[PDB]
RNA sequence: GAUGUGUGCU
DNA sequence: TCTGAATCTCTTCCAGCACACATCAGGACG
DNA sequence: CGTCCTTTCGGAAGAGATTCAGA
């Protein structure tokens, strides 16, 4: 069954395989992430409430004074977004806190309190969301990309290679902090573990090891596991364990109980360890000179006078063991230091460390961190404690604190923010671990090393920011207590929190313009994954492996969607299945594989859940409950692709477009496309501008209705119901009673947003596509956007495309349009661009808009009105005036040049005191009377039904009529009947409509007051004027076109309509591509996407004959039945038989330009039912007909590719783009021309085209390239005058912008002159 | 600088020197008040800082930053760096006389000829219009001009299209990567918004037309006219500076087009008769009397010039086609004849005009490439030469060999079950396998579209090379290669990863079948890494074509001859198999150093002091000499130059 | 006018 | 215990062009 | 308003500066 805009263009779809998961809501990531900042939470997390709760309450220096956190609210904006996007700001809601100032008493550490104090302090306007993710800041409209950054937490990474220059890998243990200093440990080449924190310089770790409180005893304890020597009667066997004895060779005979089995020098084979675990023999005989390579572990002090005998970490030699036996020391602890497997690192280290105690190591490191400073005993010991063990300056936040646990093999989860002694000390054995050869590094691509940063946060981390000023400033403030009259107010200032929060909005790397210009655009821009900003990596330097698609990018991150040039694979787009995890990480959906029967319940896996297991590709044959057609079926299980058996395989890819954007699954055929051209396909089709009038693809993908739905330009019903009146500018909805709330039941009312500008100047403009009297119901459009057809996503036109060469028009990428595309207006575009003019007040008094303008003719102040404004609807031209404005000794708004339009809004606001001007109110009388107009209506249907209701009464107890509606409505309460509770809600009625009255009354007196206001300028100006003139660009040989296979081209001609080749009915082709574009960029999709459109405008061909001369509906519903069945196993299955007769024959009127054709990313069209599909036509199954020439009327020997390309107009208008200029005025300091297209400025000749002219040997045009026409300024006006006085001689000088250089030279203390 | 508003916009200098003397008349009042030394110590340790701040900041511990948390910009950091006074308004700058516009095709032009926009004439060419609105009188002071311009009269035309007449217009191309990127055209006036670009021009400036944008420059003295003229004009650049090749090389659709004309069909709608010359040839084909592939006898007159530098023809009967002889109508005096009788693909008619240029100069040549162009656009476009589904034809082996092959995989796998294989040596064998897979479904569809027509031959049956569409585009070398054709039709290959490893598991289709979801994904890895390294490789070539130009920037030959008896023992390279440069290549328009003793040995075959030239080389070989001391450039003698007989030829002229 | 950010195009 | 060779800091540069926006000492006491 | 005030995804040379290990 079918939805009601749906029952009237149903596209048909090609698609093979069903879909057990239906595309998530596209735009969800912003939405969801600040519906969390923004949210109340009781239980402090996330939010604002984690905020507040990590801030407050805040205690003053134990002065028995503390400031609590009671609650918080968000008041209501003092506008709407429409009205915020208007005046020019932003459209935020005041953040009241409930806070609480408790005072304790002297001698009252936990008693009463002296006073106890409570209010609401206005603290920062923090900006809203719109209901499309977006933000208006100073009335535009910004979009917060998302980041993806590094997850907190350590990280062992390697740096293989490039060090030392012998090829010696070392190792490296970053602990990253969500906030707070960085813990790097290092390896040197000779296996020396030095730290090194915030990146500054390395140190012996175990500098840091003894700051923690540790004596080289404990240390060796740590990391050392101990070899034991025994002094015994003779010889000092030792204690030995056999796994020890894996892989050396024999340092001596190595018996046991006097038997032999291991002779001198041999290599103990692992069969000798097994064979002595057989035997179980632990105290071996040892040579006593053996003992002279090893290191002491424990300190050994004498038993009599209790001398050092030997510290820890000290080698051992004979002299030293007799010291050690002539006094009894039965125990020694020496460090099993493998060569190979337990290497010594820590005994080495120790050995080039320093310092020698904890207070020489704190004072190690506060001399590596602030140097210059003399230390001392506190400063050394609070900096390292402040370091990372202090909950006000570190936190590993929930996410550091997991992937900590997590990569230590801990068990828990959760814990402490803050390090620890045995988080540190874990790091390091881990780093040991991997140098030993157990453990691998991890990469730092895979998408289970980077999160996911939206908006959300980074919004938490900015309000955070501003209160930990504000806290800071309280915790200052709360000392000098003038206590008993400091209201929770005279202490909080709400400018740092505003401060930080506007600064973050308005002006950071991730709040960027919104890229408005079709639907696909804006919603591609809201669900982007920037790599960049502050916290990541920047263009210039970031490598080749960070650019590189990932195979975990599977499924989370579309590899065929990023830009070109500087940042390729830092502005990856996110895929269509994707969420974040709850930390952050990128999960995608996977059908669960149960014994062998691919379910329906979806698991979301993230990327380290996915290297576990094995999952089916995206397209693997099912029957009918889910056993693969074959025993061996591809699967990918560890980042590798490979096959597996039909049993192994244990979740399977949602979707066949799951591994897609959606921007790059808007490519019909895009399996056909090399990856190069669907990467150009996609970003062409987002720069796409919106065309006069909308046109479906006939050749889409299905994911169009979805693009267009959830980008929000269209309105959309709330609550269904019947449409009850249809205008162009609002449409009412009637709604279903099933529908309808218990009280007020009334309408619902849609204001259709009618010509206005975007961001980009052009024209988003909604038309309603319902009619009057007609069901609804939710959640299907009632008016489409720009670049929509019918809720459905079109962001170019069907043209009719032969691929040949045309005498050299399409030589390069070049396009041959006719001249019919231009007749038809179908590629005109539509540009609105606001001029303003702001009247300051200037020395000399201000400036007024007076029309009184001297040295100007009347045609001049021909089209201004008599207040000095232009006339709305007055066609101006370059240079006429659009506003007049008045310099005391004239500085009026003048048309810039060359721009025409037709004036179609003029907009004037004014501060306060400044009385108006009578344009200035006859202005913005308009918003009263369009207001005055919506409310009117509430009343009048609200009144029709409470006197509905007074009938219904009075039809009850006593009917009467006929007489009720004689007598005018506002008498009809006290007629013949009862006084009963009916009386009684007779009388409440009577109240209820006199309340009625007053509330409408004093609802629109507020209305009247919000537009009424002063609106507060910029401090220097008066008042602003901004005038909008509206044009319309026609297509002209110069501007791009393109499709969406990455084919672009630049319109080289429009050839007339005779001139076009024709085939044998003599219809023109509309453009002429070259083949030659095909061959050698792989992109195929382009001919069969013409082909299908061939077979697709061949269908809507048949019902155009079949619908003009005009036949009965019964061959109409036969032939749209054959064309909607059409062969394969697909899963549309349409059935006609349901269709009313009526909703067949519309059915028909909007398949007459041909029947729209879907074909889901990977899961496509074949040939077989593209060929099959043009048969069912009448057309050729080759795809190629016979073109006659237009202009010789003889055939091309050959039959040539004529089908129907979805071309898309990019907004690289050519009129944007020519410039030229022969003098203008020139820069200031240096006196060069100026740059850019509006300052009327000049081309750069670069220092390239310098050597290009010096290549040549031209070096009187290369002098007057940097002479005549650019600093000389002498010779620049001689150069004028002889030009226009007949001579062209130049008397060149010395650039001006040399002796800039001089004087900037010897403007230091250098003396640079010119000699004789 | 007032920004707008009452409020004056930062200057980085005046807060260094604010800064300064703030420190500083403040220390001079410490000075006068005799305060206590360290006091004043640290006044002058803060007065140092200003200055050390002022003069060049950030070499200093920490970058004092005004607004903004940004280091402000000191005197010393407007001096240097690619934002400094040197590389930025210094050694290139902003130009009046000048324009941008998007570049269409226009291929109805001639080599010497752009078309500018009517409307961008009129803004370049303005004081050249009003010297004629003041010259004839239309007009009589500048104002009067200056809005008879404005207000574009009908007077203001033909006044323009004769201030536009003979005076040329440089076009240049954003990176101007050699100096083949920038050329003068005459203009042409059209009508438009787009500067029209000659197509034969578009390879050295490296430019297709699918959006990229051109800057015209007017040359407004008359040294720089006569320079853009005799120097710079698209006619006089028909070699390249780089290597005596030619840089005037239709290419990709006048080349399809001459491709299609001159070749034969064994059947056609005229295969027997004997024309009577060119014109006959296309009074036939025009007609539909004849088919352009036909196999006739025409009667063609070619000229030679074995004589002192004079033509004498000779009339034979040939065998050709009609295309070859509708085509015989533009090929100038004095070239042989079978030089368009074959079929021409791109490398033979570059060499066509390559062989025009030394045989009959340049005007000839510059004559020819046009004609080449029209009549190559023409014939391409009267033939329809289009592509469709069907044109890349899957080979009907594809699938055996790709059984085979998978067949072959599972048999190593079944050895490596058993352990009778490691791990490397599976590996390897299965890239092998795969390998030799996708070599042998190359050559089952390249044998199946090249000899693919076969035709009836007015007998029983026969076999010819194919008019398959883009076997046609791929082996005229229009567009295309082995590589993609073979992407299309056969399979794709053994994609890699992104470190460099092969995936064991090859790309088994082509973009004519479909991709799977994972195979094309396989694809992406090697497609991202070949964007990324184009897009990291812009910006580390630039940087070292500065440095070398930088580094030589004055080698300016400033001498005749430096009379050296050095040199340089040119000798043709080997490394072990083919030869990699013959000695041809390695010693042609160079100065001998010492006469080369022919191998009758010791009588001179070339004097010492001999520029060689073509023919001289061809003498060398004769005598199949292997080691020529020559003259180079590293050895010469002058002092701040360089002798012009130690470089030898131009190269470009 | 300077700087920064971002997008895009080559 | 005077000295050439191997490590350690810190300097400098990293393709060209067009177009949107934002911010311009501002913080604060008088 | 006027007016006074103070962090950390780079690779080469080359120039200290040390270390060293050596007679
Ligand atoms: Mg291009
Ligand atoms: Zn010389």
């Amino acid at each position: 069954v079918y939805s009601y805009t749906e029952k009237k263009r149903i596209r048909k779809d090609f698609g093979k395989r069903p879909q057990v998961l239906d595309v998530p809501y596209l735009l969800s990531i912003q939405l969801d992430s600040f519906q969390k900042f923004i949210e109340q939470d009781p239980e402090g997390q996330y939010g604002l409430e984690a905020a507040f709760r990590s801030v407050f309450p805040i205690q003053s220096y134990s002065g028995n004074s503390e400031l609590q956190y009671v609650s918080y609210r968000l008041g209501e904006p003092v506008f709407d977004v429409q009205e915020c996007q208007i005046r020019g700001v932003t459209y935020s809601a005041p953040l009241r806190v409930k806070l609480r100032l408790v005072i304790y008493e002297r001698e009252a550490p936990e008693g009463t309190v002296k006073d106890i104090k409570e209010q609401e302090v206005y603290m920062g306007e923090i900006p809203l969301m719109t209901d499309n993710g977006t933000f208006v800041i100073n009335g535009t409209e910004r979009v917060i990309v998302s980041q993806l950054h590094r997850s907190p937490g350590v990280f062992f990474d390697s740096d293989k290679g490039k060090t030392h220059s012998s090829g010696k890998v070392l190792y490296n243990a970053r602990i990253i902090p969500y906030r707070g200093s960085w813990l790097d440990f290092e390896f040197d080449p000779k296996d020396n573990l030095f730290v090194r924190i915030d990146r500054r310089r390395k140190l012996p770790a175990t500098i840091i090891l003894r700051a923690l409180n540790y004596t080289t005893e404990q240390i060796l304890d740590l990391f050392f596991e101990k070899v034991i020597f025994e002094i015994r009667d003779n010889k000092l066997q030792m204690e030995l364990v056999p796994e020890r004895l894996r892989g050396e060779t024999a340092s001596f005979d190595i018996e046991a109980n006097g038997k032999v089995y291991v002779e001198k020098g041999r290599r103990i084979t692992a069969r000798h360890i097994r064979q002595l675990e057989k035997d179980d023999v632990k105290l071996i005989e040892v040579p006593v000179e053996y003992i002279a390579g090893k290191v002491v572990a424990k300190d050994y002090i004498d038993e009599s006078t209790g001398e050092l005998i030997c510290a820890a970490n000290m080698e051992l030699s004979l002299d030293l063991l007799a010291k050690l036996s002539q006094s009894g020391h039965k125990r020694i602890e020496t460090l099993f230091t493998n060569d190979l497997d337990h290497g010594p690192y820590i005994s080495e280290t120790l050995r080039v460390d320093p310092t020698n105690d904890r207070l020489s190591a704190l004072v190690e490191i506060y001399r590596m961190m602030r140097p210059g400073e003399p230390p001392t005993r506190e400063a050394a010991e609070s900096l390292f404690e402040n370091l990372f063990f202090s909950e006000d300056r570190y936190d590993l936040s929930a996410v550091g604190r997991m992937k900590f646990n997590r990569s230590l093999l801990r068990e828990e989860i959760e814990g402490s923010g803050i390090l620890s002694k045995d988080d540190i000390i874990d790091v390091m054995k881990k780093l040991i671990d991997i140098r030993n050869g157990k453990g691998e590094v991890d990469d730092i691509d895979h998408l289970g090393n980077r999160r996911i940063r939206s908006v959300g946060e980074m919004a938490e981390n900015q309000f955070r920011v501003g209160l930990v000023r504000v806290e800071r400033a309280v915790k200052e403030r709360l000392s000098l207590g003038d206590l008993d009259t400091l209201m929770p107010q005279d202490m909080i200032n709400a400018k740092p929190i505003s401060a930080a929060v506007k600064e973050f909005f308005g002006s950071s790397q991730l709040s960027q313009f919104m890229d408005q210009n079709n639907p696909l655009s804006e919603i591609t821009h809201k669900r982007r994954i920037s790599a960049l900003g502050p916290g990541g990596l920047t263009r210039e330097r970031a490598g080749f492996e960070v650019r590189d698609v990932h195979p975990t990018h599977y499924g989370r991150v579309c590899p065929i969607e990023t830009p070109e040039g500087p940042n390729i694979g830092l502005i990856n787009s996110l895929s269509v299945y994707a969420q974040t995890n709850e930390y952050g990480f990128l999960e995608t959906p996977y059908r669960k594989v149960t014994d062998g029967v691919v379910t329906d319940e979806i698991h979301y896996l993230s990327a380290i859940e996915e290297g576990n297991y094995v999952i089916a590709q995206a397209n693997s044959n099912l029957d009918e409950e889910g056993h693969f057609v074959e025993d061996l079926v591809t699967c990918r299980s560890k980042g590798e692709s490979s096959l597996f058996s039909r049993d192994q395989v244990d979740y399977m890819d949602v979707s066949t477009q799951q591994v897609v954007s959606v921007g790059a699954s808007l490519i019909p055929f895009l399996e056909h496309d090399d990856a190069n051209r669907a990467l150009m396909g996609a970003n062409m089709q987002r720069q796409a501008v919106p065309t006069l009038r909308a046109d479906k693809p006939l050749v889409g993908t299905g994911m169009e209705r979805a693009v267009a739905v959830d980008s929000g330009v269209t309105a959309v019903a709330k609550r269904g119901g019947v449409v009850q009146y249809v205008d162009a500018s609002r449409i009412v909805i009637k709604v279903n009673e099933d529908e309808m709330y218990p009280g007020e039941a009334g309408i619902d009312i849609y204001n259709l947003t009618k010509y206005t500008r975007s961001n980009q100047n052009t024209c988003i403009n909604q038309m309603p596509c319902v009619s009057l009297g007609e069901p609804v119901e939710r959640g299907d459009v009632l008016a489409d956007g720009p670049s929509t057809d019918l809720g459905e996503l079109a962001l170019g036109q069907n043209m009719r495309v032969a691929f040949m060469p045309w005498n050299g028009y399409n030589f390069e990428d070049s396009i041959l349009v006719s001249e019919r595309v231009v007749q038809e207006d179908r590629f005109t575009t539509i540009h609105i661009q606001e001029l303003a003019c702001v009247s300051r007040d200037t020395k000399l008094g201000p400036e007024e808009i007076t029309a009184d303008i001297p040295n100007v003719g009347e045609a001049a102040l021909s089209k201004l009105d008599e207040s000095g404004i232009v006339y709305i609807g007055a066609e101006v031209t370059g240079g006429d005036i659009l506003v007049g404005k008045v310099t005391p000794k004239d500085s009026s708004l003048r048309v810039p040049n060359g721009v025409s339009g037709t004036v179609i809004d003029v907009q004037v606001f004014t501060r306060d005191g400044v009385e108006k001007d009578k344009r200035a109110l006859e202005i913005e009388e308009m918003q009263l009377k369009q207001a005055k107009k919506d409310l009117s209506e509430e009343l009048q249907i609200l009144e029709a039904g409470l006197f509905s209701r007074i009938r219904a009464v009075l039809v009850a107890g006593g009917v009467e009529a006929e007489k009720l509606d004689k007598l005018p409505r506002d008498r009809w309460l006290e007629l013949g009947l009862t006084d009963e509770e009916k009386q009684n809600q007779l009388e409440q009625l009577a109240e209820q409509y006199d309340e009625l009255k007053h509330e409408f009354e004093k609802k629109l007196e507020a209305k009247r007051r919000k537009i009424t206001q002063g609106d507060d300028l910029a401090p220097g100006v008066l008042k602003i004027v901004k005038v909008y003139l509206a044009v319309k660009r026609r297509i002209q040989p110069g501007d791009k076109m393109a499709g969406r296979h990455g084919n672009k081209g630049v319109i080289s001609k429009i050839n007339p309509i005779e001139d076009m080749p024709y085939d044998e009915n003599g219809t023109p082709v509309d453009i002429v591509l070259n083949p030659l574009g095909v061959p050698s960029r792989m992109n195929i999709g382009q001919i069969l996407e013409t082909h299908l459109g061939m077979a697709a405008k061949g269908i809507g061909d048949k019902i155009n004959a079949m619908l003009k001369q005009q036949q009965e509906v019964a061959k109409l519903r036969e032939f749209i039945q054959r064309a909607y069945d059409l062969g394969a196993d697909v899963r549309q299955k349409v059935d006609l038989s349901t269709f009313s007769d009526e909703e067949v024959m519309r059915l028909a009127e909007n398949l007459r330009k041909g029947m729209p054709i879907a074909t889901p990313v990977f899961d496509g069209a074949k040939e077989a039912e593209i060929k099959e599909l043009l048969k069912l036509g009448d057309l050729p199954t080759s795809g190629q007909i016979r073109l006659y020439d237009g202009r010789t009327g003889e055939q091309f020997e050959r039959p040539v590719t004529v089908g129907y390309m979805y071309m898309l107009k990019l907004n690289h208008l050519v009129d944007d783009k020519m410039h030229a200029r022969s003098t203008g005025s020139y820069s200031l300091v240096t006196q060069q021309p100026l740059g850019g297209k509006a300052q009327f400025g000049g081309q750069r000749f670069g220092e390239m085209e310098v050597w290009a002219l010096e290549a040549y040997g031209a070096a009187y045009t290369l002098q007057e390239m940097l002479t005549v026409k650019s600093d000389d300024v002498n010779g620049r006006t001689k150069m004028y005058k002889n030009i226009v006085d007949g001579n062209h001689q130049m008397e060149p000088g010395m650039p001006e912008s040399f002796n800039v250089l001089l004087k900037e030279i010897r403007s230091l203390g250098i003396n640079i002159e010119l000699e004789d | 600088v007032p920004l707008d508003g009452g409020r004056f916009a930062t200057s980085d200098l005046n807060d260094l020197y604010r800064r300064v003397i703030n420190r500083n008349n403040r220390l001079k009042r410490l000075l006068d008040l005799a305060a206590p030394d360290i006091i004043v110590r640290n006044e002058k340790r803060m007065l140092q800082e200003a200055v050390d701040a002022l003069l060049d900041n950030g070499r200093r511990g920490r970058a004092i930053t005004g607004s903004n948390k940004r280091p402000l910009k000191s005197l010393a950091d407007m001096i240097k760096g690619k934002q400094g006074r040197f590389r930025q308004n210094l050694l290139g700058k902003r130009v009046d006389y000048s324009g941008r516009s998007v570049i269409t095709v226009g291929p109805y032009l001639r080599l010497h000829q752009c078309g500018l926009p009517k409307k961008m004439a009129l803004e370049l060419f303005k004081p050249f219009i009003y010297g004629k609105l003041e010259l004839r009188g239309l007009a009589t002071t500048i104002k009067a001009a200056k809005k008879m311009v404005e207000r574009e009269e009908a007077v203001v035309w033909d006044i323009l299209d004769e201030v536009i007449r003979e005076h040329p217009v440089l076009l240049n191309r954003a990176p101007t990567l050699h100096r083949l990127g920038i050329q003068a055209f005459e203009p042409v006036l059209i009508e438009g918004k787009a500067i029209q670009l000659h197509p034969l021009v578009c390879a050295a400036y490296n430019a297709d037309f699918d959006g990229d944008q051109m800057a015209v420059h007017v040359p407004l003295t008359l040294e720089a006219q006569l320079e853009a003229r005799a120097l710079m004009m698209s006619t006089n650049n028909i070699l390249s500076p780089a290597n005596g090749e030619p840089i005037i090389v239709p290419s990709q659709d006048v080349v399809l087009g001459l491709y299609y004309m001159t070749r034969d069909c064994v059947n056609a709608k005229g295969e027997g008769m004997v024309l009577t010359g060119p014109k006959e040839a296309e009074r036939l084909y025009r007609s539909g009397l004849a088919s352009l592939h036909a196999r006739v006898k025409v009667r063609i007159t070619e000229y030679e010039k074995d004589a002192n530098g004079e033509l004498v023809a000779k009339t034979s009967l040939k065998d050709t086609t009609v295309g070859r002889a509708i085509l015989w109508m533009i090929v100038p005096k004095g070239l042989p004849y079978s030089i368009v009788n074959q079929a021409l693909g791109k490398k033979a008619i570059s060499k066509m005009l390559n062989t025009c240029y030394r045989i009959l100069g340049l005007k000839p040549t510059v004559i020819f490439a046009d004609q080449i162009m029209y009549t190559g656009f023409a014939y391409a476009a009267r033939s329809g030469a289009s592509v469709g589904i069907d044109d890349m034809v899957i080979p009907e082996k594809k699938h055996e060999i790709i059984s085979e092959a998978e067949a072959e995989v599972a048999e190593i796998q079944e050895q490596f079950q058993s352990g009778l294989v490691t791990a490397g040596e599976r590996y390897n064998k299965v890239i092998d396998i795969w390998a030799a897979a996708n070599d042998r479904v190359s050559k089952a569809m390249m044998d199946n579209l090249q000899t693919e027509t076969v035709i009836n031959r007015d007998g029983q049956e026969e076999k010819q090379v194919s008019f398959n569409s883009i076997y046609m585009m791929a082996d005229s070398g229009a567009r295309g290669s082995a590589a993609q054709i073979r992407q299309l039709a056969g399979m794709r290959g053994l994609m890699a990863k992104p470190d460099g490893s092969i995936i064991e598991t090859p790309i088994t289709a082509n973009f004519r079948e479909g991709l799977n979801v994972l195979q094309y994904f396989i694809s992406t890895h090697g497609a991202r890494k070949g964007l990324a390294d184009t897009a990291l490789k812009t910006a580390n070539s630039g940087y070292l074509t500065r440095r070398l130009v930088d580094v030589a920037q004055d080698l300016v030959v400033t001498e005749d001859d430096c009379g050296t008896h050095e040199g340089i023992m040119m000798t043709p390279v080997i490394e072990g198999g083919d030869v990699k440069e013959p000695l041809r290549d390695r010693v042609l328009g160079r100065v001998t150093a010492e006469d080369v003793l022919k191998p009758g040995t010791a009588d001179i075959l070339v004097p010492r002091n001999t520029l060689l030239h073509e023919q001289w080389c061809d003498l060398l070989e004769e005598n199949s000499v292997d080691a020529v001391k020559v003259r180079s450039v590293v050895s010469c003698d002058t002092d701040f130059g360089v002798c012009a007989h130690c470089y030898g030829r131009d190269l470009a002229r």
